[PDB]
């Protein structure tokens, strides 16, 4: 049934927004790590900043 | 609001092969690999007079103050005035036929002089390097981090400049010149992170163990067998392989830890409570939820 | 150098090389790689995962690979007398190492099977471990012009102690000139042997050096860089073994490390061998069992490793229970794209056919 | 001059423009110890001097 499928799609759009929000914190954007703690541990100024 | 520190008692890394005897020529470089050990960095640095360093994705001070899964050192006798021939993208014979630095892991290149009285390292008669290596010309170039295919042929020794050796298929040529003054060396250092259940640590970074029993459910800094971070710990039913000691999720974030006390702890990043403010402009008063 | 023990003296035992009795249509027992059981999969280093599915890039066998079969045999025997050894021609075959390999050991133990030496006799099958030589350059054995000689430093891996120990050493192999030895005119193959009447008589007096003593008759060991040994619990369970090499040395893996009733292989040693390994050869074994006590030995199977992407499923306890080889077919690619073993019915676009120059 | 290394400015811009203030620290120092003054150095110069 199309209507029930639409219900599930509304729920899934809500869930996907949050999941995409959380996943972006694992993007390095070309840095050596996506974790600030690792960056502070491995490098020194000015390369750190 | 606290610290959680657990470390195993380990032996000391063995640097004696590097500190005794004669360092080899560059094409026959020696490699050392260390795991699950501690070493005295301050002592090692005081044996040498560094003339230059260049690092990639790591810094020497971080190597002095943190731990890593493994530590690899390649070393050889090398004249400091040939420094530019070891740079990345160099076009000369050093990179083609003797040593090519790999950049797949964090790495640092160090040149140094051995003081005359300080150490037990002995001088070779000559510095030496290969000028060509070819199959009969079909040149054979070094892979990054690898040895020249001509290594066996070159072990016959070189007595004069531009002396050649052949075995019928391979041919190589060598260049030699005398050592003058203090001996000079090169070191190529690389490390790895998170590939072992134990670590390699400089002695200056070691600290006394502490317990987590009175620090549950609050944000603490932790150092567990060399793996460091911030997080909140909670006692949990055991999951995963205890002998692997660390449990991770699909994003390669730490989510669990098997302690040597026998318990398993769930690990979470430090959290913050939401705050909302209710403000009425007319009365200029506020409340919080 | 390290001490390799007492130098050998005397003569080598003759071997009869007869491949037509080993690689035969009656002795073909194919076993392929079954990814649904995650056969031949090395476990990742330094971590574990619980109750999840994920993709992982590493060194893995190809799905449904048949690999290569090897079988060992008893030597010739008559009531009261022990005679020549009986082997295939594995000692003269040289294989490319490439990215390494994995080995399935003792899969047919507990089944009745042939005693290769006698095409009619049947026995219950027993597990037997392989032995290897690995090196950087190869040549001919000098007198006979028979292939398979390893020059310069050679890595040797050699089981011993009736299955309770394995040696691992890196030394130059210097041939001896005595009868049937590697430098003689009567040499046919490098065949190591043990005598179970005097070596494996009692579980409290297993001879831990018999295979090493036999190897030393073929060669004098010179300028060895290292000598290690690892203790093994004796049983009849099927096992997996693996070997790779990278910048940090040669790595060895085994399913015995954590739980021998699961088939995941775990790292257990690193060897300081830094020059690239290019060649390996199986060292044939031949058991000098007495005529009254004759046995059949389980075949073993070697599968090559490749750099591939795999989909891995972890259970709650942390073991890998099943896997998908992403590059096997289009469905496997769809499953790897969704990071799931369960996909919905549909029509999906997947990675295009690869175009390389 | 035997070497210079600058951060977010260049010597020619210092020669041709103005600034709110100028601070100079100076000392006797052997040029062959130059690497011990680099950022991220692990030696005694950065730690104690
Ligand atoms: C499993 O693997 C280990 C490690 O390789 C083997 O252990 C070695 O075994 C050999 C014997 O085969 C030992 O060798 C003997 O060492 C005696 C003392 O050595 C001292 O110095 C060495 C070198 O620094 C140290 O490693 C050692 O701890 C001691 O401090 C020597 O006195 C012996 O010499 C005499 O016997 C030999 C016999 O061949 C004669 O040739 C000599 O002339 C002399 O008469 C001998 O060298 C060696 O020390 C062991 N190493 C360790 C670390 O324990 C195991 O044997 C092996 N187990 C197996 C295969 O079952
Ligand atoms: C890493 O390696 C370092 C270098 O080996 C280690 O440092 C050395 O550690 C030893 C042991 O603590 C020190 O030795 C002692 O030094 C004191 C002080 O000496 C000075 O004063 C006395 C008079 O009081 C004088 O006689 C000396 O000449 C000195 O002027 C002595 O009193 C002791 O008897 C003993 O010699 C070394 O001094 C010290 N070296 C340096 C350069 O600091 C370090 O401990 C290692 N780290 C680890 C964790 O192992
Ligand atoms: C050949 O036969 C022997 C004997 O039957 C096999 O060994 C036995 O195999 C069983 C089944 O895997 C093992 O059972 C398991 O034992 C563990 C012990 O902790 C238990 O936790 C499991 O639930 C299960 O009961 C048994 O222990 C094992 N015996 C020995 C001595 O290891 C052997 O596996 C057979 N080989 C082949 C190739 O089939
Ligand atoms: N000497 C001998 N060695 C063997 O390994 C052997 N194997 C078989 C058959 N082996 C097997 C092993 C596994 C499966 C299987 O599918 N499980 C089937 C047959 C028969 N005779 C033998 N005989
Ligand atoms: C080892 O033995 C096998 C079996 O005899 C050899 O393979 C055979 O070689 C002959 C001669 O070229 C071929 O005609 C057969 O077809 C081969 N048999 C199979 C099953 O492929 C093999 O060449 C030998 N290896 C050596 C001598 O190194
Ligand atoms: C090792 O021995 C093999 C034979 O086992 C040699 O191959 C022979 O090469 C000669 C000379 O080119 C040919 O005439 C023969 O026909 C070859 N024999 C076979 C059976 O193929 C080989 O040259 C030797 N290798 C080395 C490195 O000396
Ligand atoms: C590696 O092994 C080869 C083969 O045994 C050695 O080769 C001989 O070396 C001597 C001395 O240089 C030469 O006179 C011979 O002509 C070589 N034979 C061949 C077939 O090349 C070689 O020396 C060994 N290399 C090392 C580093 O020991
Ligand atoms: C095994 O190692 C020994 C010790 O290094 C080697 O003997 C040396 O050989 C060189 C080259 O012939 C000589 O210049 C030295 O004088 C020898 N030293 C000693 C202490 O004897 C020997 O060559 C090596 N054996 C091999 C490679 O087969
Ligand atoms: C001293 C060389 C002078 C050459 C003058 C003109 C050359 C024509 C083109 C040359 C290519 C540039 C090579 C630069 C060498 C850098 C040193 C090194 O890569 O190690
Ligand atoms: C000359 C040092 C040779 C040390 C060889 C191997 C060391 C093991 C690990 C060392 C950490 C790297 C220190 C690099 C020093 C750079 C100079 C500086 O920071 O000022
Ligand atoms: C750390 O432990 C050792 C051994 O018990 C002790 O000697 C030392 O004083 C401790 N250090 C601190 C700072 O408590
Ligand atoms: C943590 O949980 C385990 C298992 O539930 C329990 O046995 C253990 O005592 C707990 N630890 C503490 C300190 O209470
Ligand atoms: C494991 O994962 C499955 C699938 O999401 C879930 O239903 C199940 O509850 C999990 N099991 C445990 C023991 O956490
Ligand atoms: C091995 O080959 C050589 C030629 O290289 C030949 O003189 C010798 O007789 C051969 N040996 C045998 C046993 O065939």
């Amino acid at each position: 049934n199309l209507a029930f499928n639409k219900v599930q799609d509304a729920v899934n759009a809500n869930a996907m927004a949050l999941s995409k929000l959380a996943a972006e914190l694992s993007n390095t954007f070309g840095a050596i790590s996506s974790s600030i703690s690792d960056i502070l541990a491995r490098l020194d100024p000015p390369e750190q900043e | 609001r606290g610290e959680f520190i657990e470390q195993a008692t380990t032996q000391e890394c063995d640097f004696t092969p590097m500190l005794t005897g004669t360092p080899p020529p560059i094409y026959n470089f020696k490699r050392l690999v260390f795991t699950n050990c501690n070493y005295n960095l301050t002592k090692l640095l005081s044996l040498f007079q560094v003339s230059e360093f260049s690092c990639h994705q790591v810094s020497p001070s971080s190597l002095a103050t943190g731990c890593y899964s493994s530590l690899t050192v390649d070393y050889f006798a090398y004249s400091t005035d040939m420094s530019s021939y070891l740079q990345p993208g160099s076009a000369g014979e050093i990179v083609q036929f003797n040593y090519k630095q790999d950049f797949s892991n964090p790495t640092c290149r160090v040149l140094a002089t051995v003081p005359q009285n300080l150490t037990t390292i002995t001088k070779p008669s000559n510095y030496a390097y290969l000028t060509e290596c070819y199959k009969t010309k079909n040149y054979l170039y070094n892979a990054p981090g690898g040895y020249t295919p001509c290594l066996s042929l070159a072990s016959r020794g070189f007595s004069t400049k531009y002396q050649s050796h052949s075995d019928g298929e391979l041919t190589t040529t060598g260049y030699i010149y005398p050592v003058t003054g203090n001996l000079q060396m090169a070191f190529i250092i690389s490390v790895q992170y998170g590939t072992d259940t134990n670590s390699v640590c400089p002695m200056q970074a070691l600290r006394n163990d502490t317990s987590i029993e009175d620090k549950l459910d609050v944000c603490v800094e932790y150092s567990l067998h060399g793996i460091t971070g911030r997080g909140v710990f909670h006692n949990c039913t055991s999951v995963g392989l205890r002998n692997q000691r660390f449990v991770y999720d699909t994003f390669d974030n730490l989510v669990g830890y098997h302690s040597y006390n026998g318990n398993y702890y769930c690990v979470r990043p430090c959290v913050s409570v939401p705050v909302s403010v209710i403000y009425d402009k007319v009365s200029n008063s506020h409340a919080t939820l | 150098s390290v001490d390799m023990g007492t130098t050998g003296s005397g003569n080598c035992i003759e071997s009869q090389v007869q491949p037509d009795f080993f690689e035969t249509a009656r002795n073909t027992w194919p076993l392929s790689i079954d990814t649904s059981k995650a056969e031949g999969v090395i476990y990742p280093n330094g971590k574990s995962y619980s109750n999840i599915t994920l993709t992982y890039t590493g060194l893995y066998p190809k799905a449904n690979d048949l690999g290569k079969q090897y079988v060992f045999s008893d030597g010739h025997s008559s009531p009261g007398t022990l005679s020549r050894l009986f082997v295939s021609n594995y000692s003269r075959q040289v294989e490319p190492f490439d990215s390494g390999f994995v080995v399935r050991i003792g899969a047919a133990a507990n089944k009745t099977g042939t005693t290769i030496i006698s095409q009619s006799t049947n026995r219950p099958i027993k597990k037997i471990y392989p032995a290897f030589m690995l090196g950087h350059s190869v040549g001919n054995y000098t007198p006979t012009n028979i292939t398979g000689r390893y020059l310069n430093h050679t890595l040797v891996i050699l089981p011993d102690g009736c299955g309770t120990l394995v040696h691992a050493f890196y030394c130059i192999l210097q041939p001896r000139t005595q009868a049937y030895c590697a430098g003689a005119s009567t040499f046919t193959s490098v065949t190591v042997w043990d005598t179970p009447a005097s070596d494996c008589a009692n579980s409290q007096s297993y001879n831990r050096l018999a295979n090493l003593n036999a190897f030393k008759l073929y060669f004098d060991l010179i300028n060895c860089t290292f000598r290690y040994n690892y203790t093994i619990t004796e049983d009849e369970n099927a096992e997996w073994f693996g070997i790779t090499q990278d910048t940090q040395g040669v790595h060895l893996y085994s399913s015995r490390k954590e739980n021998v009733f699961r088939n995941n292989m775990f790292h257990f040693a690193t060897l300081p061998v830094y020059q690239k390994i290019l060649y390996y050869t199986v060292i044939p074994r031949s058991i000098r069992s007495p005529f009254n006590d004759r046995k059949a030995w389980a075949a073993f199977y070697i599968y090559k490793l490749h750099p591939l992407t795999y989909l891995l499923n972890f259970d709650v306890e942390g073991y890998i229970t099943k896997a998908v080889d992403c590059g096997y077919d289009d469905l496997a690619q769809l499953q790897c794209s969704y990071q799931s073993f369960d996909v919905e019915t549909g029509v999906y676009s997947v990675s295009s056919f690869e175009a390389s120059p």
